[PDB]
């Protein structure tokens, strides 16, 4: 009718308005850097100083830090500690009000997915003041973070995704392909935000994966409908949030282009196009005797070529050669004749540049042996033999002799010649018949624990462990553009091999890290600044109103689809109409899936996990409370006396979590006391708060 | 021998009832004289091949000379710690002693030829008949699984032929009693398959799956996922009992529950009496349970665990302290230095009682005063043998030096010349893992559990199960951590004793390990040794190579023979290229069933689609959890789910014969006589490679079929007329 117009316009800018104060009401009063504020802000003062870094988490909640950094007027001057105040320059009311704006976005977005997942107008009102009047939301909208970014467009993906569920019934129309489109940008969004938005496309997915086989049932669906839905499907279902997932590395890559920490992550071509560059050399690449090099493994694992000054225990008794990992002197080797020719003396005239192709000696310059592999077999690979250092220009025998072979060049010059950072080359034996190549294991503790050198009899030329290059040349050029696609393959394994690193040995006791099974039932918050009397001082944890009553709607519903799955096989009809079934499908049945794939994976894997990683996790949860709130009080509808107490049901409820938010809001809104005076809502142990 | 289907029409779709009839009982049943004489002549067949040429190996194989020695450790009575729950150990214990054996033999290393006093060919004897006993329990578990009586013949025989169920039941592994026990869950289970769930039959049927499934558990924890697979099994059986109407609501739910208490009241109740029998036979102490808490050990005959101590402590008391979480350990502190750091005297984790373990409580600031320990009271550790404190420089820590927390602490000082601040020690007794009372409130021995704050640096006295390599050998790191894990922090006094205290003094002792503690402590280290089980064993396997049969693992190499494990290859790749065309041929199903065409008419298509879901799952549940084990594995952990890969390779010669070939049945059995000629012909040209009987050298290079798998193939002779003229060394 009229009304319901009324409340259709009016209430989502009351709900609004309520997100604006709740998110922003005392964001410049801390003063002070907080939890991941420091590691996420500074990150974002990375794109403003366009400076390369390296971090574990997809670009574009940093780059929209960063973002937030360009409309706050800073230029990223001040990296950002723990606990310490802010300069007078930097404005962080401005990011605080951009994150906190975000999640001012989340309240509004959850309005309108309850308003498309069916639910009778009370169970809109009752999952708007439920996202809403939250002290876990309202405590991680107010800082800089991308966890409500994450938590924006995973709500963000939700509505789209039932907005996409809603013109099912007409598909190839405007708003079929609209909220298809709307549903892969949101989706890439959610993953290049912070890499557990993969969850999220699970569920997605799996319902993606529904219809078509749903489709296959169909007698109507010709084939060619039925491709066409497979290709609308994978294209703006996967070609779309990994077109975005690409466009924010391109964004990446292309933003920031200078020299920073966490340089060392990358290939050295990619480190030596930037314009730091402490890699690379102008006007020569390498020559014969006088060129001191420090040549490196191109396999991800692979280092410098060391050889230090103690021998082997087990073999030949020659000098040991490994490969180390840090910068050093005794790191340095140049190339020498082979076997049967005179050898370099330091007073020639001719600088002779390098042939490939022929074998050469490769001597160390502060110790002076040369690189050989000895008829001995090596100690960890018993296959092939051992890599050793022996003699001198005149002592040796006829296996010393290592050709340099061409894999790759990296064009802009001349291609026949050995080349600094733009030679691929592997080194094969002459006599014996074996490319030098490297496990990546490690070795006891007789080579003081450095990687191990083998030489293969049979590799193929498609391995990346027998690929060496020059790094530092020692005695008008620019380095070509690396590829895209190699850049962001090596950055996100990069980014893997950093999520490995992750992992808690089990002898530390990480203060802030929690389990997946206490962020319901509140058995843990956490601390997030300083607990000092002078600042406001905040704390992670949902209203017990909304979690502990969407937890127990999470254990009741789990046990729902169990129930209604027994009674379906009991030959029972449960959900006659579309509607009702409509309800139980899309606000109740993928919210439980999402909350199992956003959930369960969080308990699952061994990485330190936080509070803060429940909150996507809490969100559709919180439409499963709805959804209990909305099919188990639709009977009463019919009845006058049910009509009344479903509605002070409704109304007693909200009004619980309005009190409930409000008797646990200073955790959000500050805490500006002693922290003795808020004892009050101490309400368990290790809710470590006062 | 398999009924047509019983659907029904409910009120929306037809459904499928649950109750078998007794005519299914008995067509699937040995009620002929012919199939008694056919389990009779494959009892033969069977024994003569898992039994043949036993004792040929007089010496110990692979793996024997574990549970055999701890089969040793039963019958000594001193107490072990293995991986493995007791029964398929004890259970060797107890057919030892029932042929003679008192020990005495300790079985040390692969080679040991064995005395004239130990029974090991009636331990072979039992292992060999357990492993010829599951193969008659494959024939009736096929049989009543729904299967033509000749198929289930030829493959009974194909599966006593299969040459890793003889390598792995000929010796004296805990395979061969857990293959049996597994193969009697799944027997059991079948034949509760094919009663109508509320005769006595169908509860001795799980009576007898639970006690076999139970005997499984108690053997080896795979048996847990065999607990895990007859579970799925029966989450499928309540799912078509719901879907039956003329079943009424109480019988699902007293199926259900009898279901729930026979299969699983009876597996935890064989098991906790089965670690009875093991806490209550091994009842002596030895270097076994050098790992074990002091209460533990307290239950345990002929101690050295201290037992009477003086509970109330004062300052001035030569006591020493011990390491509440780390089973090895005791402050220690002895004349040798470090190699790094400061090099000052060494402060250790030593497991042992020595007299370098003693330490006076000495105040800060000796009087004729009892000034007690209470909560907040700063101490001086002071070794009485040494001459020296604890004292906790901010140095580099010897072994964990990748440590920004974990502030390194040593001994250094002089009594009386030099005592400073850095060697105070402020004691805070955990009010939660102490024990109420007195205890609680100041330092009682045995009985509080305090941790030691350093004063000046606000750091914990720290340790965890890493050793010292470079003085005192296998010694630990005491360190002085911030932020450590408080657990790790806890520390606890014993053996004190001042001369400023009456000789009529309360003692205290240990509480002796009561039976759950016992239980829940044993399984921790259970658990913990599992979990932590890395060695570089060269014939290791991979899991994801295990369905192929490529590199399999060793186990005797003596006197110009050898043992090695290798599967019927033929048998083995039919297993698995049935799990991939089952695979295969399922999706297909399911896309050409909902596309429109319809599947499963015939009911022998309906019961083979059935049984092997039901096998494959536990080809799934035996399998699938051994990629998520961060531990090493071999080649036969992939064997009880190859039990259940045989089992559905059976039904697929069942399905070749009863339905692809329903009007020339004599292609069928040409099919089977050609798989099963081709095992035993696997079997006759690879039995010198299971019974270490002689091969040559140009049959044993031409046998390698796969690279992969590599057994010393030069051991051997040129021919077999040397080995007559043979002499054979003895370790
Ligand atoms: C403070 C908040 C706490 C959270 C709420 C807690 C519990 C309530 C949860 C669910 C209420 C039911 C809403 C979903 C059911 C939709 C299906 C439906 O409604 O159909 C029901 C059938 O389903 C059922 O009876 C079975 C579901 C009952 C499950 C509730 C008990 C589960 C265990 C609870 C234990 C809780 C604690 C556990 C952890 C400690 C009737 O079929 P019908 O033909 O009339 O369908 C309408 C068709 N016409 C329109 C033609 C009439
Ligand atoms: C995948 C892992 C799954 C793990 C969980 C497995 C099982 C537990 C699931 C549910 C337990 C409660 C089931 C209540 C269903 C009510 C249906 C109903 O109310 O309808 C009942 C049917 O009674 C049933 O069939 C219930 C079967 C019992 C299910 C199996 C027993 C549970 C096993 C215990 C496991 C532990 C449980 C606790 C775990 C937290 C009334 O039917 P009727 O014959 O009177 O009317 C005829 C229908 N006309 C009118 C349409 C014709
Ligand atoms: C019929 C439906 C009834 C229900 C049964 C369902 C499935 C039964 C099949 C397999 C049991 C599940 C076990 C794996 C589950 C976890 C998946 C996993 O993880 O393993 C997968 C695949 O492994 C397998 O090759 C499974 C082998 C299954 C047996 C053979 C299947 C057929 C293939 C041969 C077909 C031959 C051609 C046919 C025509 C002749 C990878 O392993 P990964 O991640 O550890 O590798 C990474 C290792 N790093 C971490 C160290 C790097
Ligand atoms: C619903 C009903 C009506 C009735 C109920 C139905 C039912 C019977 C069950 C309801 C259905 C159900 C799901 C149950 C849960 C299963 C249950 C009881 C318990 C969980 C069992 C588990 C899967 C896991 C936890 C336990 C572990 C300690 C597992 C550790 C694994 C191992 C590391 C084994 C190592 C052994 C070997 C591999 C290596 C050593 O090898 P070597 O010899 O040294 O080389
Ligand atoms: C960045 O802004 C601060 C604000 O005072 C200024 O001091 C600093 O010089 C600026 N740096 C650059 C590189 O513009
Ligand atoms: C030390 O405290 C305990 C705690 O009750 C008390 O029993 C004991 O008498 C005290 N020691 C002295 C000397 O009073």
């Amino acid at each position: 009718s009229s009304l319901l117009r009324l409340e259709s316009v009016v209430m989502p800018v009351i709900f609004t308005a309520l997100a604006l104060f709740t998110r922003m009401y005392k964001i410049g009063i801390n003063n002070h850097v907080v939890w991941d504020e420091a590691h996420f802000g500074k990150f974002g003062s990375y794109y403003l100083r366009h400076e390369f870094y390296h971090d574990v988490h997809p670009p574009l909640g940093k780059m929209l830090v960063g973002l937030s950094g360009y409309l706050a007027g800073y230029n990223g001057s001040w990296d950002f500690p723990s606990g310490e105040i802010y300069p007078d320059y930097l404005d962080y009311v401005k990011m605080r009000l951009f994150n906190a704006s975000f999640s001012a976005l989340c309240v509004p977005l959850a309005y309108f997915t309850a308003k498309a997942i069916g639910f009778s107008l009370p169970t809109v009102w009752l999952m708007t003041v439920l996202v809403l009047f939250e002290n876990s939301y309202s405590t991680l909208g107010r800082f800089i973070l991308l966890d409500s970014m994450l938590l924006f467009f995973t709500v963000a993906s939700f509505f789209s995704f039932v907005m996409f569920h809603n013109q099912r019934s007409k598909p190839f129309s405007r708003k079929w392909w609209k909220w298809l489109l709307i549903t892969g940008i949101s989706l890439g969004c959610t993953i290049s935000v912070k890499m557990v938005g993969l969850f999220i496309i699970t569920m997605v997915g799996i319902y993606t994966v529904i219809d078509l086989w749903t489709f296959l049932a169909d007698k109507s669906m010709s084939w060619k409908t039925y491709i066409n839905h497979w290709l609308a499907r994978i294209f703006g279902l996967i070609i779309v949030p990994f077109c975005i997932f690409l466009l924010c590395f391109k964004i990446h890559f292309d933003l920031l282009s200078h020299s920073g920490t966490g340089d060392a992550n990358m290939p050295s071509l990619f480190q030596a196009r930037l314009v730091g560059s402490d890699v690379g050399q102008g006007p020569r690449d390498i020559a014969l005797g006088s060129s001191v090099v420090s040549i490196k493994n191109q396999a991800l694992g692979g280092s410098l070529l060391h050889s230090h000054i103690q021998t082997y225990p087990d073999g030949s008794n020659q000098q040991q050669v490994t490969c180390y990992g840090y910068k050093d002197a005794n790191n340095e080797w140049f190339f020498n004749r082979e076997r049967g020719l005179p050898s370099w003396s330091e007073n020639e005239t001719d600088i002779e540049y390098l042939k490939p192709g022929t074998s050469y000696r490769l001597v160390h310059k502060s110790t002076g042996r040369n690189l050989h592999t000895h008829p001995v077999a090596a100690p960890v690979s018993k296959t092939q033999w051992e890599v050793s250092g022996y003699g001198d220009n005149v002592v040796g025998d006829n296996k010393d002799n290592w050709v340099i072979e061409i894999m790759d060049q990296r064009g802009d010059e001349d291609p026949e010649k050995l080349h600094t950072l733009t030679t691929s080359f592997r080194i094969k034996n002459l006599e014996m018949g074996c490319y030098l190549a490297q496990t990546g294991n490690s070795l006891p503790e007789w080579g003081f624990r450095q990687q191990e050198v083998v030489c293969m009899k049979n590799p193929f030329k498609r391995d990346k462990r027998t690929w060496w290059n020059i790094e530092t040349h020692e005695n008008d050029f620019q380095y070509p553009k690396t590829n895209f696609l190699k850049d962001f393959i090596h950055l996100n394994l990069a980014m893997m091999a950093t999520n490995n690193a992750l992992v808690p040995d089990p002898d530390k006791f990480d203060y802030l890290a929690s389990s997946a099974w206490q962020w319901p039932t509140l058995n843990v918050g956490l601390r997030l600044c300083g607990w000092g009397d002078d600042n406001p001082k905040y704390f992670l944890l949902g209203t017990p109103a909304s979690t502990w009553a969407s937890s127990v709607a999470v254990l009741a519903f789990m046990a729902t689809v169990v129930i209604l799955l027994i009674r379906w096989q009991r030959q029972y009809v449960d959900l006659r109409n579309p509607s009702n079934w409509n309800v139980f499908l899309m606000g109740g049945f993928y919210p439980l899936l999402a909350w199992g794939l956003h959930y369960m994976p969080f308990v699952i894997m061994s990485r330190v996990t936080y509070v803060h990683h429940y909150l996507p996790a809490l969100y559709f949860a919180l439409i499963i409370l709805a959804y209990c709130f909305d099919a188990g009080l639709q009977k009463w509808s019919r009845s006058k006396c049910g009509r009344i107490m479903r509605f002070v049901l409704y109304a007693g409820f909200m009004a619980l979590v309005i009190g409930c938010f409000w008797y646990f809001s200073p955790i959000s809104f500050g805490m500006e006391g002693p922290s003795s005076n808020f004892r009050y809502l101490n309400w368990f142990s290790t809710w470590d708060i006062a | 021998p398999v009924p047509e289907l019983d659907i029904k029409q409910g009120p929306v779709r037809p459904f499928i009832v649950t109750d078998p009839s007794a005519e299914l009982a008995s067509l699937r049943t040995m009620v002929t004289l012919k199939e008694k004489l056919l389990v009779a002549c494959l009892a033969v067949f069977t024994a003569v091949i898992r039994l043949h040429g036993l004792a040929w190996p007089d010496s110990v194989v692979f793996d024997e000379v574990h549970f055999g020695g701890f089969a040793s450790q039963y019958i000594r009575g001193t107490y072990f710690m293995d991986v493995h729950p007791p029964l398929a150990k004890m259970l060797y214990a107890g057919v030892a002693s029932l042929g003679g054996f008192q020990g005495d033999f300790d079985f040390e290393n692969i080679g040991d030829s064995f005395p004239s006093t130990t029974p090991y060919v009636l331990m072979r004897f039992f292992s060999a008949s357990l492993g010829a006993l599951t193969v008659i329990l494959m024939y009736m578990t096929l049989r009543y699984s729904g299967v033509r009586m000749w198929v289930a013949l030829m493959s009974a025989i194909c599966f006593a032929v299969e040459n890793s169920y003889v390598t792995i039941s000929r010796y004296i592994l805990l395979d061969a009693p857990l293959m049996f026990f597994i193969a009697a869950a799944v027997y059991s289970f079948k034949k509760y398959e094919m009663y109508p769930a509320n005769s006595l039959n169908a509860y001795k049927s799980l009576l007898a799956t639970g006690i076999a499934l139970g005997m499984a558990s108690s053997s080896k924890w795979v048996g847990l996922f065999t607990v895990t697979w007859v579970g799925l099994l029966c989450i499928w059986r309540l799912w078509f009992m719901i879907g039956d109407l003329t079943k009424s609501s109480k019988s699902i739910f007293k199926v259900a529950f009898a279901k729930l208490a026979f299969l699983l009241g009876v597996p935890f109740a064989l098991y906790l009496v089965f670690f009875y029998i093991h806490f209550q036979s091994l009842t002596l102490d030895g270097d076994g349970a050098s790992f074990f808490s002091p209460e533990f050990r307290s239950t345990l005959k002929n101690n050295k665990i201290p037992q009477n101590v003086v509970a109330d402590v004062g300052i001035g008391s030569i006591i020493s302290l011990r390491h509440l979480s780390t089973m090895g350990g005791y402050l220690h502190s002895h004349s040798h230095n470090y190699p790094a750091g400061s090099e000052q005297q060494q402060s250790t984790l030593y497991p042992h009682m020595d007299a370098n373990n003693d330490w006076l409580l000495e105040l800060y600031n000796s009087l004729t005063t009892f000034q007690n320990l209470t909560d907040g009271t700063k101490v001086r550790l002071f070794h009485t043998v040494t001459r020296c404190r604890l004292h906790s420089h901010d140095h580099k820590p010897p072994v964990s030096e990748s440590s920004d927390w974990q502030k390194e602490v040593s001994c250094y000082g002089y009594s009386g010349f030099d005592g400073d601040a850095n060697d105070d020690w402020v004691v805070e007794i955990d009010k939660k893992n102490s024990a109420p009372g007195v205890a609680q409130e100041r330092v009682i021995a045995l009985d509080t559990k305090f941790r030691l704050r350093h004063a000046m640096t606000g750091c914990y006295l720290f340790s965890h199960e890493v050793k010292l390599p470079a003085w005192g050998f296998e010694q630990q790191e005491v360190t002085c951590a911030s932020s450590g894990r408080h657990d790790l922090t806890l520390w606890y006094v014993e053996n004190n004793s001042n001369p400023l205290l009456p000789e009529d003094t309360k003692r205290i002792s240990y509480k002796p390990a009561s039976f759950i503690s016992k239980f829940i402590e044993s399984h921790k280290k259970m658990w913990h040794i599992n979990k932590n089980l890395v060695e570089p064993h060269v014939y290791e396997s991979q899991p994801t190579s295990w369905p192929f049969l490529l590199r399999g693992i060793s186990y005797w190499g003596e006197n110009n023979r050898n043992v090695y494990l290798l599967g019927n290859a033929i048998v083995w790749w039919a297993v698995t290229a049935f799990i991939g065309i089952f695979g295969l041929i399922v999706i297909t199903e399911l896309f050409s069933w909902q596309l429109g065409k319809p599947i499963l008419k015939d009911s022998k298509v309906v019961n083979f689609h059935v049984q092997v879901i039901h096998y494959l799952l536990g080809f799934a549940v035996h399998y699938a959890p051994s990629f998520l084990m961060q531990r090493q594995m071999f080649l036969h952990h992939y064997l009880p789910a190859y039990y259940f890969g045989i089992l559905a390779l059976g039904h697929a010669l069942d399905i070749i014969v009863s339905y692809v070939f329903r009007s020339k049945r004599q292609m069928g059995y040409a099919v089977v006589i050609t798989f099963l000629a081709a095992s035993v012909y696997f079997f006759k040209s690879f039995s010198p490679i299971i019974y270490g009987t002689p091969w040559t050298q140009e049959l044993c290079q031409k046998s390698q079929w796969l690279s992969g798998w590599d057994y010393n193939c030069n051991t051997y002779f040129s021919s077999l007329e040397e080995y007559k003229n043979q002499t054979l060394t003895k370790r």
